[PDB]
């Protein structure tokens, strides 16, 4: 065997490089649509709580013309209640607030209703950017069974607005064993994180009949994009030059080897099923497996490339690719995900690793 | 000479001692207003040090208390300087001197 | 044990034991320690609810008194509750007048 | 005598910052000086005679807190 | 001697809903002699409230309504939600 | 309704009993808000004293128990 080349990588990175050239115009695009739609939400009495919070997310690094901007909104403490062991899929009741936040004035029962507030979301959505002026923002297709609210800034800059609730409460007894970067950054950076607040994003139970049930599952870009700014043993990681590794760098290959597949093989009907954060998981199992610096050295370039496909691979053929904050939710269970789609990127993925990857040329 | 207008230092002042929570009384001169207060009415009265601390406690957070309301009393008049006519106004909506 | 058999996390047998000290009645009933028990677990869990939050918001991990004079005294209904207790090594809470400032 | 002058000026001041105070007037430190003493005498009574009840001739915190509890102005963090 | 505290009760609890967090010692003996002030103003009204009604027995009806008297409106109905369920689940 | 029951004249009588020599025109929907919260609790607790007697008649003495825990006591109906 052979690792595949650290030029031919770095020859990869500067083609990502290449690729990310086209911020400073579609940042301000996406910066005036923002600030001209948290300038016209100040006008709106029921929704003076909202907030834009601060993580520019590269879900999509192979094509960064797409952006998937998240909201935040400052919640009460809420009781968690668990939909039907699912481990990941939760209830949202506001515990008890004395204040009457409006949130609980719109909800319905106990349980808040995620269609009803993505429903006036859209509502606001719509009624609002039609009044910007000189950029065009019209309301693309809801469809696909995912947060959607499509907003296509006037030329290709398709931005997904998705709502976020985060409480800043104690995290749920699910997310415990989880965060396992002890042995990676430290127990006390473990504990640092863990006083950090978690996010809640809705999806229905997709298991076979259940339809716009209203479920939430738990958000992590926050902890993980801090962790991709501290990402060595060694604190000091890509900052000085003795230091130089290749996470940031093996996991933006991986990221764009997938997004490039994705990109390929787009025929209808499968692509719905991966995404680049079980990359980025499956990554943050490869740092528990490889947590030494001197193990992510610019040497080992094509070596801790050569183990995250490996790694990835092992994720896709024994179907276990547990949540690095929930160690009891697999993400690769085999109703949100095809048995013949695990196959076929297994298949992919395998064939592009045996052939020395001629897609990086 | 950098000296700052009358309100701003107060201002600090305000944020720092409501941002801090220790003991503004001296401890030693509570303790002897304490025992002679104590001695007045049962002489040879020993203290436990935790019924002073407990005492100064009550003391701190019934005067902060009372400062609040006299705050509130003096902003109340139009003002922003506090008077014992404030004071006396606050003792006597709560009962103390009526 | 009863507390294992109401599912609760406070002695019932102490409170009972203390309903028959303290000397409130002569006669105490059964289900008396197991409701009082509950209600003594909801406040305290409510509370520490509260003191906990204020922690995490003040990236305090140990919970000192500070933390719980600041939670009971921004619930409004729990100020209400404990508006004549003084709690010690607390402070008060941050508040500024608006004629104060510039 | 004069234990009670050990209240001093910027202690009052430094409750009245506490307590949100802007601008102190000069009469406040007296005024507050005798209102702390009144206290003292109504709390320091009631604990004396909390103690000689209990046939001791040690105050301790317990007899305090009782004390304050028949005040109304209930502390804890010393039971 | 033997001390009567709720100080491992408090820490139970606490790891029912903050698993991971410190508590001071001042702070446990703020929550002792808060737990012992409740508990005493509880059944204290409950003491009351049985000799309105001349009866010689604390009921578990009794500490509810001292909850619904003492303690104020949401909290309160929250609180006489939990007593009941615990009761009911008490009596399984 | 009855909160205009309260009238503009019977505030004005209760504020000469109490002293007052000048009334403002806003005074009085104030008072109606403020007497409404008040005997808001007091009903509160005195309706649950009654529902834990099993009873459908709001006693007087239930009244005084509600007025007493809630520290304004009046004499002179029972207790």
């Amino acid at each position: 065997d052979a690792a595949p080349g650290a030029s031919k990588l770095r020859a990869v990175l500067e083609k990502l490089k290449l690729s990310r050239d086209d911020i400073s115009t579609a940042a301000g695009m996406v910066k005036g649509v923002v600030d001209h739609l948290l300038l016209r939400l100040k006008c709106d009495s029921a929704f003076r709580g909202v907030g834009l919070l601060n993580t520019y997310e590269h879900v999509k690094i192979s094509a960064p013309n797409e952006f998937d901007v998240m909201f935040k909104l400052e919640v009460p403490r809420i009781q968690l209640e668990e939909y039907s062991n699912t481990r990941a899929y939760y209830f949202v009741k506001f515990k008890r607030n004395p204040k009457e936040n409006p949130l609980s004035q719109f909800l319905e029962g106990e349980i808040l209703s995620a269609s009803k507030m993505l429903s006036k979301f859209r509502k606001i959505i719509k009624e609002e950017i039609n009044d910007i002026k000189d950029t065009d923002v019209i309301m693309k297709r809801k469809r696909g069974g995912s947060p959607a609210v499509t907003l296509l800034i006037s030329e290709k800059i398709s931005v997904d607005i998705t709502l976020a609730l985060e409480s800043k409460s104690s995290w749920p007894a699910s997310t415990q064993e989880g965060l396992r970067i002890q042995n990676w950054l430290s127990a006390k950076v473990r504990k640092q994180l863990r006083l950090k607040p978690f996010y809640l994003v809705p999806k229905h139970a997709k298991e076979g009949n259940g339809f716009q049930e209203e479920t939430w599952r738990l958000s992590f870009s926050h902890i993980e994009k801090e962790i991709l700014n501290n990402h060595g043993k060694s604190k000091t990681c890509c900052e000085n030059k003795e230091e130089k590794c290749c996470r940031k760098d093996c996991l933006k290959l991986m990221k764009y080897l997938l997004e490039q597949l994705k990109e390929r093989f787009k025929d209808k009907k499968h692509l719905d099923k991966f995404s680049s954060y079980h990359v980025k998981t499956a990554f943050f199992h490869v740092c528990t497996q490889n947590p030494q610096d001197s193990q992510w050295d610019r040497k080992d370039l094509g070596l801790c490339f050569d183990n995250c496909v490996t790694y990835f691979l092992q994720c896709l053929r024994t179907e276990k690719l547990e949540n690095y904050f929930i160690p009891e939710f697999n993400l690769f269970s085999s109703n949100l995900i095809d048995k013949r789609s695990k196959e076929f990127l297994t298949k992919q993925i395998e064939y592009e690793r045996n052939n020395e990857f001629p897609v990086f040329d | 000479p950098h000296r700052y207008r009358p309100g701003t230092v107060a201002l600090r002042e305000i944020r720092r001692y409501q941002k801090s929570t220790e003991l503004l009384i001296r401890k030693l001169p509570f303790q002897r207003l304490v025992r002679e207060i104590a001695q007045d009415f049962k002489t040879d009265l020993r203290f436990q040090s935790s019924a002073v601390m407990a005492l100064q406690e009550a003391c701190e957070a019934y005067l902060v208390g009372l400062f609040e309301d006299t705050n509130l009393c003096a902003i109340h008049a139009k003002r922003v300087t506090i008077m014992p006519k404030d004071i006396q106004l606050a003792r006597r909506i709560r009962g103390e001197r009526a | 044990t009863r507390s294992s058999r109401a599912g609760l996390q406070f002695p019932v047998g102490r409170v009972h034991r203390l309903l028959r000290k303290g000397n409130y009645s002569e006669r105490v009933g059964a289900g008396a320690p197991v409701y009082l028990a509950a209600v003594l677990e909801y406040l305290t869990a409510e509370i520490l609810e509260l003191a906990g939050n204020a922690a995490r918001d003040n990236k305090k991990t140990r919970i000192i008194p500070r933390h719980l004079q600041l939670a009971i005294r921004n619930d409004e209904e729990l100020n209400k509750l404990l508006g004549r207790v003084t709690i010690a090594q607390g402070g008060v809470l941050p508040n500024i007048q608006a004629v104060l400032l510039p | 005598r004069d234990n009670i002058q050990g209240i001093t000026k910027p202690a009052i001041r430094r409750l009245a910052r506490r307590g949100g105070v802007k601008r102190i007037s000069g009469l406040i430190y007296e005024e507050t000086r005798g209102v702390l003493k009144v206290f003292l005498e109504n709390v320091i009574r009631d604990a004396v005679t909390y103690t000689e009840h209990a046939k001791r001739k040690t105050v301790t915190a317990m007899d305090v807190v009782y004390a304050l509890k028949r005040q109304g102005r209930t502390l804890y963090g010393f039971g | 001697s033997r001390k009567e505290s709720y100080s491992i009760y408090v820490y139970k609890v606490l790891k029912q809903v903050h698993p991971d967090t410190g508590i001071s010692s001042k702070a446990m003996g703020i929550m002792n002699s808060f737990v012992n002030d409740i508990f005493e103003r509880i059944a204290g009204e409950a003491s009351r409230l049985a000799h309105y009604n001349k009866r010689s027995t604390i009921t578990s009806r009794e500490i509810q309504t001292a909850v619904r008297l003492l303690l104020p409106g949401e909290l309160a109905k929250h609180a006489v939600s939990e007593g009941t369920k615990a009761v009911t689940k008490y009596t399984s």
